[PDB]
């Protein structure tokens, strides 16, 4: 099963500066975000192999 | 027995009498609920609607000012986004009754706006920032725009906040109405009027209309006194309605003109600083439907007697202790009165 190396940490927005959320796991082929119950659009995700 | 006056034999004991008393309490509460439900729902609806409408107006004004900054002053973003969000958040908070000072809102807004103007529009090229914040107020760089904005938004936000508070207090008093507990003697009189006829073995006998009138006038003694204050509350609200949206929408025009006014003296400002450092339709319809309830506390005993089984003919009816052929004839209330007095004084002094 996939083991998370870099689990997302609760971010805080300061002075309207958008802070992105990090996610790193191995072994992983597809990683998606489920923000507030629903899936996040494919365009918002930025994958690194 | 202690409630049903025993003329002779009786079919009920003390326990059945306590049962009749509890059922009388429940029936009276249900009747008051049925009388107050429509007005309660109306005021709850309007409170929710106006709160949502005001939040929509605040959001619209917020990103209108955001769009005007983004289109006309792209060099001031994203700091402009931050202090505009802060200002409109504080505006929404003051609208929702929080302890917020309008003059302090405008002053913090302009103290945040001036340094980015100086660093990105007048002198393109951080730790001396507080000195610039001071120069905002010590040199009066924005002229008379800040006092104008202060008065314009303070008037509208204060009247809107008082309007929402008045709506909530109306909700509170109408919801207290159907929960009013009455005296023991009033309860015993209700038990005698509604159920003690069954203790005597009568099946379909209804109480006399005049007996219901005297019983209800004895019970609703303090409640009818609320009628004058409720009428004055309705009239003061109608006076107050006859706006927050226009001010919050013209805010961006005023801020843009203030920025131009500041830029018109950059020549000397940079040198001296370097040296020194359907809503109206909804209110109208609400007022028109609310005026139809100005006699709510005066027609309430009439409602209770007309919506209960009564012998309006006063012939072969129950007078409370026998079957006759012809009838012969505060603390919580004080709190409601005090709250009404307060809200009425506020509505009077506003408009
Ligand atoms: C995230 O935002 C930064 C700037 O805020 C930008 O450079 C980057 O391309 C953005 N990525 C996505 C996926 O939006
Ligand atoms: C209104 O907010 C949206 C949110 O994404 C933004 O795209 C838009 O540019 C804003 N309006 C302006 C500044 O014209």
């Amino acid at each position: 099963l996939p083991h998370f190396i870099e689990e997302p940490e609760d971010a805080y927005i300061i002075k309207s500066n958008p802070i992105a959320l990090r996610c790193k796991a191995r072994p992983a082929m597809q990683i998606f975000f489920k923000c507030n119950g629903e899936w996040v659009h494919q365009n918002e995700h930025v994958s690194e192999e | 027995l202690q409630v049903c006056l025993p003329k002779g034999p009786t079919c009920c004991s003390r326990k059945m009498e306590e049962k009749y008393q509890l059922t009388a309490r429940l029936n009276m509460e249900q009747l008051l609920q049925s009388a107050s439900m429509e007005l309660k729902f109306l005021i709850i609806q309007n409170a929710a609607v106006f709160q949502e409408a005001f939040e929509i107006v605040v959001r619209h004004a917020k990103n209108y000012t955001n769009a005007m900054f983004k289109n006309n002053y792209p060099s001031l973003t994203p700091q402009a986004f931050e202090f505009v969000g802060e200002f409109f958040t504080d505006v929404s908070l003051y609208i929702l009754g929080s302890d917020i000072n309008v003059d302090d809102m405008v002053n913090e807004l302009f103290d945040s706006l001036f340094p980015v103007i100086y660093t990105q529009l007048m002198n393109p090229g951080l730790d001396i920032n507080e000195c610039l914040r001071g120069a905002r107020r010590d040199l009066k760089v924005f002229g008379n725009f800040p006092k104008l904005i202060m008065t314009q938004v303070s008037k509208s936000l204060q009247v809107t906040r008082i309007f929402l508070q008045a709506l909530n207090l109306g909700i509170e008093v109408i919801n207290t109405t159907d929960h009013l507990k009455f005296s023991k003697d009033c309860g015993r009189m209700l038990t005698r009027m509604w159920y003690c006829s069954y203790c005597q073995g009568l099946m379909m006998v209804k109480p006399c209309g005049g007996y219901c009138n005297v019983v209800m006038q004895g019970c609703m003694a303090g409640v009818v006194e609320i009628d004058k204050y409720w009428r004055e509350y309705i009239l003061s609200l109608e006076e107050l309605v006859n706006d927050m949206e226009n001010v919050l929408l013209g805010l961006f025009s005023t801020i843009h003109d203030s920025i131009q006014y500041v830029q018109k003296n950059a020549g000397k400002l940079t040198t001296t600083i370097g040296k020194l450092c359907t809503l109206s339709s909804r209110r109208r319809e609400l007022i028109q439907k609310l005026k139809s309830f100005i006699s709510f506390y005066s027609a309430l005993p009439g409602y209770i007697c007309s919506h209960s089984p009564v012998a309006e003919n006063d012939t072969l009816c129950w007078n409370g202790q026998e079957l006759v052929e012809r009838y012969s004839q505060e603390p919580v209330v004080s709190q409601i009165i005090d709250k009404l007095k307060h809200i009425n004084q506020l509505l009077r002094t506003m408009s």
